[PDB]
């Protein structure tokens, strides 16, 4: 019910919170930046792949493509 | 409502019912097995070509 | 329109039209204080041309590159599905003709109507005294005392304090 | 399809308060009135709505803004334009 | 049935001031820009003194407008101008006036010069001269 | 052609529901936030939009730019027609690089839902008909007309490549 | 592309004390409210800039005209004048068409209908 | 060979059906739905029948 | 007509006869029982001829038209009972009367056996027509009203007269269409243009051009209590159909000047049809539809040669009912608001859906859908002016695209919302409102099914 | 603003209030009221195809002895395999 | 159409040929030409497009088609042989150019 509470997110990872990081020699600094790191974080690193992605992983990429061939092949 | 069987997230990723993930890899499987007759058998053109036809005289 | 709130109503959509143009999300948010560090260049001076030419040169570099059919807020003034809850729409009161054999269903609802009309058919005594008073001759927006300062009936009874609610 | 209550705007009106790093979570809960801490006068007006811009963010209208001091009249009319608490 | 003020009358010169407002509130004390002057093209019995035309235009904007309504649907007091081609009005675009559409259709029009020749596939543009040939130089044998 | 949209307009209305209302190319996200079936389905026919490898119309796609080859046309037409097949590749990874790709970006109450089995019966029934349809029509037919069937070196197979670039 | 349309000028301090413009739309207003809102009206409001609207439209042009101006004696090209054109062209043709109908030939043998 | 296109007029007539039904003849407890999901459900099957007489 | 007049007169004797409000019952119940009657001895065969009975009656043998003149009595009284019902008995036993007393004049014209019949009735009008214009409206602009409806029809109709006569005593006697076998034919000279001028010009007066067309949103805008004979004078102006009788025959020869009746009632078809879209009074806005795809026929009739006959005896009796119906929503809608102005009845489709189908229905026939009597119409219309000249399909094509956009303008004006107003406008169409809405598409699109009842000889 | 703090919660008294009225289900107030009162896949079936089929054939036999002209079906498209040669593959 | 002369019955739709039309015909080698039996090919309902070289090939490739039924492939192999009957047939006819620029040029 109550599960964004506070302190929680506390910015660890999310590589995209280290451009935070690039105006250290601008400053800003402090407010804010847990809002675009709401799901940035936690198990939101999944993020699907290049050509395997289509491929599905290349999963069953030839899976029974061989084991089909073969016999009778006399 | 009447049923909360799918509940409401505050971006914690609700997962799937554990049956439909096996409907979804099942047709990956049929398509990639499917590639059989596009390499084994069939080539680009099975036509044949000409070696250069210019001795025609 | 003042003033004061002449650069706000453009400083909300000075960063609404930026988020439609970016592709990430910490795009958008790395650039946050970077359009805000051009927007705290004058901080405190006068109001006068001074001042003005802040906003005599934010015509172009705003309107200039201005939004490329951006985000649009789906329920807003634009936008699709907006008004778009229109074959239900709440016909409020339309039940004035029913012959009934149609008014059986909903006893309760019916027996609750005649029971809140009394505000409605009966106020005018009491508001529209007032309303004689409160308002001198002509003058502007019409809202009553926001208590009518004993109680406010409503002055907006019932169209705008029963109206009609969306689904 | 899915409902909704009014204990749940209560939390995240409180939480983007808790989310600024300007804001420590040691001001009141439903009223401190946003002069207790403003400025500027720009970015402490709209600014302070800019994180429910992306959240909430229905458009939020030029009437919006200085009915927004009191931090309790926010929460009023919420429920007012998405057909709310009963 | 109101017979004071039912219309216009044949103006725009006849004392402009007391047209609007007698009635018909065109115009605040004849210096609001729509002061029942705006005759235009007299001679014309269109649009007499007339709490009427070429007033500002193009558009009820058709938006937020939040008095209540104040454009189209919720029917304000006294704010008819002209109408019938107010139904669904746009605005100023992004450009203006760069017709780059009869420009987009004109890369065709220079196409048209492809459309003098032909299209064989065998063989290329062959630099030779008159040897190409396209269809027969000599006999069966 | 039939079989592509109706199942593709059904399959993006289940995204539209699952935010309740986007239907923008913005504020989607990744492909896998619980969604494993129709993200399948997506990229079957977005398969087949990018110029058929082995799929669907493959026997109506491919037998048409090369019943172009030669041809007595404008020669201005082939430089119109190949070229928008290369246009059609980057509409296949463009809804895959902002909706199924990038990080979840959108406003919360990740309220989304697929387990109705009325729509688990749609689409089930026409991508295995998908799939199966050339291979059974082209495959049964009269043929009416004489194929090109010669596609020399340098000239035959870019079209492929065409859709690959 | 029609039109410009003219979103943003200046102002400060142009006639400043131009205000209370809103003082005849809100003492509208305060007539409108008051006069909508009663508990027993049964029918529409008369609202005259309707009724301003038609009567200027449909009656009192005629009244009005007077024929001083010759761009109201412009409609000659405008009502006399295309439908010379049209008679022009409708003569050559059922002419051109018709000697070729009589002097030689030219629709064929299964035309029972026309 | 006369049941090539006396199968095929049941495809333009069964859809016409759920229309007459609509004029209230005792309808069905209502999932108004259901019943023309249905009533297409046995129209294409009628359908394929004589696409395969052509072939032949 | 052996006795369909002389049942109609005995519905004379019995309005009056009658007791108190019994008097709208005892009227409407006789009234539709002719119906049956008027169908039952015509409708026979059919080649060549029916002449009927003697010098009264030629029967109307291949232009039916007069079973729709017979609907209309048993359709008017349930229309005008909306606001009537506040007079006395006295002037409502009279109303009901001259009603009548239109309808017997009518059944002897159609008929007439004869050209000198024809006009004494063709002029037997329009002295019941004006008591209903000027008696009985609403405010003012009746009385000028009442005197454009004269002297634009009898201003015309004097020189037939001195044409009808003159030939009375020229060639044989008129007496009959069927000694008419003799005909010299009329060649070019400078008196036997004005023979066929005169003889066609009190037909154009009714059937209007684009000219001349200045009495008809005059009669038709202030109008009596529901339509009421407004519907007769749809009717009344298709009634000047005689041009079909004449032209035919008796100057069959002179197309030598049909070219300037043709390029104004070609342009003017699609202009005046255009010049209505920025109506702002809904019974204007009917108004000039019936001028447009009226003026249609008078470039069907004055182009000989059938595939025309076909089509141009159709559209007498296409919006002879379409147009009936649209008076009939407009003379329904406005006992709730007392407007006529378009804008304000906005806020509507939900509040009378059962009525939404009756918007549709009628406005889906000027769209017209082909399988009605409507796209039958026209494209017999199209095919023969194609073969005039080809550049016809361009103008005709033209006033397709436009009217397709000007019938639409007056359903969707309904489709919006929210009110704003209107505490009134409760009464949900009651079974009146929607009993004389119906018998308009019953039959309208029934004799589609066999439309060879509607067909010229041809 | 001070203005509208007397404001807009008197209307949460008014609007919420007549919203507290609006939500009305006491004891299911449809009443209707009156009156009363898979596996077949039997009589649903049967009824819908199988009775036209009976009709509409029987406009169909008895039609085509009437008009002179009925269904007007092509010809065979018969290859050299009834009383010819192949002849090669020469 | 490889010859000019004149047609007897003056029937339309080019079966009114030499004996059969082909796209050009012959020309050198062969400069003879000959097809399939035009008794048997308008007995065999088929259109135009279709009376060239490879007909009587493909009149009894075809005809497998229906001679076995429910089938997926009649013979694939002859489809390469027909195929093989029409590119020996259409580098015969490629071989225009590789004549028609040298025989164009001087000698
Ligand atoms: C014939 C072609 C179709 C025309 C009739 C279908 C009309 C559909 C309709 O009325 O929808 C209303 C709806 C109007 O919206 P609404 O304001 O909500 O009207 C609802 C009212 O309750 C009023 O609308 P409704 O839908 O409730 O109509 C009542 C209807 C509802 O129940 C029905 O029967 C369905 C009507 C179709 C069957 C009618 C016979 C078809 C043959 O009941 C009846 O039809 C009466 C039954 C007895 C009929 C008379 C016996 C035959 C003579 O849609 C339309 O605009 C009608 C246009 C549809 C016609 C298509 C024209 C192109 C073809
Ligand atoms: C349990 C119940 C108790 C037992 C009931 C009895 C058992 C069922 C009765 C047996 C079947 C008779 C039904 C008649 C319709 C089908 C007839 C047919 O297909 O064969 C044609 C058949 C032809 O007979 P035929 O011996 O082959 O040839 C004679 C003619 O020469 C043939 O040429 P033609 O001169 O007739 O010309 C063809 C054309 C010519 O007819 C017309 O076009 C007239 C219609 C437009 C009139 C326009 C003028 C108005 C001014 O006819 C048609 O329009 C056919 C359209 C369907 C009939 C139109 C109904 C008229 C209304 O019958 C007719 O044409 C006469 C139809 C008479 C209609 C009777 C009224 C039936 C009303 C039943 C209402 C049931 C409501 C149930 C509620 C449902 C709730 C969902
Ligand atoms: C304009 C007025 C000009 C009319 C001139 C009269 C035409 C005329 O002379 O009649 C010609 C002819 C009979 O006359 P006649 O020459 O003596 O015949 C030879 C006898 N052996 O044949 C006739 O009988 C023609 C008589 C009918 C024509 C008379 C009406 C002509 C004017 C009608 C014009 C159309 C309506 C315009 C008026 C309405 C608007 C005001």
């Amino acid at each position: 019910m109550e599960l964004p509470d506070y302190k929680q997110w506390k910015i660890e990872g999310t590589p995209l919170e280290t451009v935070q990081e690039k105006l250290a020699a601008r400053g800003l600094r402090d407010p804010w930046g847990r809002n675009e790191a709401w799901r940035y974080m936690g198990g939101f690193a999944n993020n699907v792949s290049f050509v395997g992605a289509l491929l599905k992983g290349f999963k069953w990429g030839f899976a029974a493509f061989v084991v089909a061939i073969g016999a009778e092949y006399y | 409502g009447g049923g909360a069987h799918i509940e409401p997230r505050y971006r914690q990723f609700p997962q799937l019912t554990r049956s439909q993930v096996i409907q979804a890899e099942f047709f990956s499987a049929t398509m990639w097995f499917w590639i059989l007759w596009r390499f084994w058998h069939d080539s680009d053109a099975v036509l044949g070509h000409f070696p250069y036809p210019d001795p025609s005289q | 329109l003042t003033h004061q709130q002449k650069v706000l109503r453009l400083y909300k959509r000075a960063l609404r039209h930026l988020e439609s143009w970016c592709i990430h999300r910490d795009k958008y948010r790395y650039f946050a204080c970077l359009l805000r560090a051009r927007f705290d260049e004058h901080k405190n001076e006068k109001d006068m041309v001074k001042a003005t030419q802040l906003l005599r040169e934010a015509e172009e570099e705003f309107w200039h590159g201005q939004h490329p059919q951006p985000y649009i807020f789906p329920e807003s003034p634009g936008g699709t599905s907006y008004e778009r809850y229109e074959c239900y729409k709440v016909p409020e009161w339309c039940l004035d003709d029913w012959h009934p054999s149609e008014k059986a269903m909903y006893p309760d609802y019916f027996a609750k109507r005649e029971q809140w009309k009394k505000l409605r058919r009966e106020s005018w005594e009491r508001e529209v005294k007032q309303l004689q008073e409160e308002t001198p001759v002509g003058g502007p927006r019409t809202e009553a005392l926001p208590p009518a300062r004993k109680q406010g009936d409503l002055p907006p009874l019932w169209w705008h304090i029963v109206t009609r609610p969306r689904e | 399809a899915p409902p909704l209550t009014l204990e749940g705007i209560k939390d995240r009106v409180l939480y983007v308060l808790k989310l600024y790093d300007k804001i420590d979570p040691e001001k009141l809960s439903v009223n401190s009135h946003f002069m207790k801490d403003l400025g500027l006068d720009s970015l402490d007006q709209v600014e302070i709505i800019m994180a429910m811009e992306d959240e909430f963010g229905f458009e939020i209208p030029d009437i919006d803004a200085e009915k927004l001091m009191c931090p309790q009249e926010i929460v009023d009319y919420i429920a007012d334009k998405k057909d709310v608490y009963e | 049935a109101s017979h004071i003020t039912k219309d216009m009358l044949p103006g725009p010169y006849p004392k402009t001031p007391e047209e609007r407002a007698a009635a018909a509130k065109k115009y605040n004390m004849r210096v609001e820009d729509y002061e029942p002057y705006p005759d235009d093209g007299t001679g014309y019995g269109d649009y007499p003194k007339l709490p009427d035309r070429s007033q500002q235009e193009r558009d009820p904007w058709y938006d937020w407008d939040h008095p209540d309504l104040r454009l189209n649907w919720g029917e304000p007091m006294h704010w008819d101008l002209d109408m019938y081609i107010r139904n669904r009005v746009d605005t100023s675009p992004t450009p203006v006036n760069w017709n780059l559409m009869c420009k987009h259709l004109f890369g065709f029009v220079a196409f048209m010069l492809f459309m003098f020749w032909v299209g064989e596939t065998y063989p290329a543009y062959q630099p030779v001269g008159p040897k190409q040939y396209p269809y027969n130089n000599l006999y069966l044998e | 052609h039939a079989f592509f949209k109706a199942m593709l307009f059904m399959c993006s209305g289940s995204i539209i529901h699952s935010l309740n209302d986007e239907q923008d190319i913005r504020k989607m996200g990744g492909l896998f936030k619980a969604m494993p079936f129709t993200t399948t389905a997506l990229i079957v026919g977005s398969l087949a939009l990018t110029g058929m490898p082995f799929l669907t119309g493959f026997y109506s796609k491919d037998l048409i730019i090369e019943a172009a080859n030669t041809s007595y046309t404008n020669a201005w037409a082939l430089l119109m027609t190949l070229i928008a097949t290369s246009f059609t590749a980057i509409y296949s990874t463009r809804i895959i690089f902002f909706a199924l790709l990038g990080q979840p970006r959108f406003p919360t109450l990740v309220n989304i839902n697929e387990n109705n089995p009325l729509l688990i019966n749609s689409i089930k029934r026409l991508l295995i008909g998908s799939l199966f349809a050339g291979y059974i029509i082209s495959n049964n037919i009269p043929p009416t007309t004489i194929p090109q069937m010669t596609m020399p070196y340098y000239l035959k197979t870019t079209a492929l490549i065409v859709t690959i670039l | 592309t029609t039109l410009d349309p003219a979103e943003y000028d200046i102002s400060s301090e142009t006639r400043k004390a131009q205000a209370e413009r809103l003082a005849i739309r809100s003492r509208l207003k305060r007539e409108y409210q008051l006069q909508y809102y009663d508990p027993s009206r049964r029918g529409v409001i008369e609202d005259p800039a309707l009724v301003r609207w038609t009567y200027a439209r449909s009656a009192n042009i005629y009244p009005n005209f007077r024929p001083n101006t010759k761009t109201s004696l412009l409609g000659a090209l405008f009502g006399i004048g295309p439908l010379v054109f049209w008679y022009y062209v409708f003569k050559t043709d059922r002419d051109r068409k018709e000697k070729l109908i009589q002097e030689g030939k030219l629709d064929r043998t299964f035309n029972i209908s026309y | 060979m006369n049941m090539f296109s006396s199968l095929s007029l049941v495809t333009l007539l069964l859809l016409t059906m759920p229309i007459m039904m609509m004029s209230f003849n005792t309808y069905k407890p209502s999932n108004y739905p259901l019943y023309v999901k249905t009533a297409i459900s046995y129209a294409f099957i009628t359908s394929m029948i004589p696409t395969m007489m052509f072939i032949h | 007509m052996l006795k369909y007049i002389i049942p109609t007169i005995m519905l004379m004797p019995l309005t009056w006869l009658s007791k108190n409000n019994m008097i709208w019952v005892n009227s409407t119940a006789h009234s539709l029982l002719i119906s049956f009657t008027s169908l039952l001895l015509m409708n026979q065969f059919g080649d060549n001829s029916l002449n009927f009975s003697l010098l009264f009656f030629s029967d109307s043998l291949s232009t039916p038209l007069l079973i729709l003149t017979m609907w209309l009595l048993p359709l008017m009284l349930m229309a005008s009972q909306h606001h009537l019902s506040k007079e006395n008995l006295t002037r409502k036993k009279l109303f009901i009367t001259m009603l009548i007393s239109l309808q017997l004049f009518l059944i002897m014209t159609f008929t007439a056996m004869e050209l000198i019949l024809f006009y004494i009735l063709f002029e037997a009008t329009l002295v019941p027509t004006l008591i209903i214009i000027t008696r009985w409206g609403n405010q003012t602009e009746r009385l000028n009203a009442g005197l454009y409806f004269l002297f634009y029809t009898l201003a015309g109709s004097l020189p037939l007269l001195v044409a009808l006569i003159y030939i009375q005593n020229t060639v044989g006697s008129l007496n009959f269409l069927m000694l008419q076998y003799w005909v010299q034919p009329v060649h070019n000279s400078w008196s036997n243009v004005f023979m066929w001028l005169a003889c066609m010009m009190a037909f154009m007066v009714k059937m209007p051009l684009y000219g001349l067309h200045l009495w008809l949103p005059k009669a038709h805008v202030e109008a009596p209590i529901a339509g009421s004979m407004v519907l007769a004078a749809v009717l009344l102006k298709l009634g000047g159909y005689g041009m079909l009788r004449i032209t035919l025959i008796l100057n069959p020869m002179t197309d030598f000047m049909a070219y300037p009746f043709i390029m104004l009632s070609l342009w003017g078809m699609i202009m005046t049809s255009s010049i209505c879209l920025r109506q702002t009074d809904l019974k204007s806005l009917i108004a000039y539809s019936s001028v447009s795809h009226m003026a249609l026929v008078i470039v069907a009739i004055l182009i000989q040669t059938p595939w025309s006959y076909m089509g141009a005896t159709a559209l007498m009796i296409a919006h002879g009912l379409t147009s009936s119906m649209l008076f009939c929503l407009a003379n329904s809608n406005y006992e709730r608001i007392h407007s006529r102005t378009m804008i304000l009845a906005r806020g509507l489709q939900t509040l009378l859906p059962l009525m939404a189908t009756w918007w549709l229905l009628a406005s889906l026939t000027n769209l017209a859908l082909p399988p009605t009597i409507n796209l039958i119409g026209e494209l017999f219309v199209v095919m023969s002016t194609f073969s005039w000249s080809n550049i016809t399909i361009i103008l005709m094509g033209v006033n397709m695209v436009i009217t397709a956009l000007y019938s639409l303008y007056m359903l969707i004006m309904t489709q919006r919302g929210k009110y704003t107003y209107h505490i009134n406008n409760i009464s949900p169409s009651f079974t009146r409102e929607n009993a004389l809405m119906s018998l308009h598409i019953l039959p309208l699109l029934l004799l589609t099914l066999n439309p060879k009842i509607i067909l010229g000889p041809l | 603003t001070p203005e509208e703090k007397l404001r807009l919660q008197q209307l949460r008294e008014l609007r919420r209030r007549w919203l507290k009225d609006q939500e009305l289900s006491p004891r299911e107030p449809v009443l209707p009221p009156q009156r009363v009162s898979t596996y077949r896949h039997s009589i649903f079936a049967f009824t819908h195809v199988l009775i036209p089929v009976w009709i509409i054939h029987y406009y169909l036999k008895y039609h085509v002895t009437t008009k002179p002209y009925t269904i007007v079906e092509k010809k065979p498209r018969i290859f050299p395999g009834d009383t010819i040669l192949e002849t090669g593959e020469v | 159409a490889r010859r000019y002369l004149g047609d007897a019955s003056v029937e339309p739709d080019p079966l009114r040929m030499p004996t059969f039309p082909p796209d050009y015909g012959f020309p050198e080698r062969k400069e003879r030409e000959m097809v399939a039996t035009q008794q048997e090919m308008n007995d065999a309902q088929l259109v135009l497009q279709q009376r060239d070289y490879c007909a009587h090939y493909l009149i009894r490739f075809l005809k497998c088609k229906r001679d076995s039924f429910p089938n997926f492939l009649a013979c694939k192999h002859e489809r390469h042989d027909w195929d093989y009957c029409e590119h020996l047939d259409y580098v015969k006819r490629m071989k225009e150019f590789e004549r028609e620029r040298r025989l164009l040029q001087r000698k």
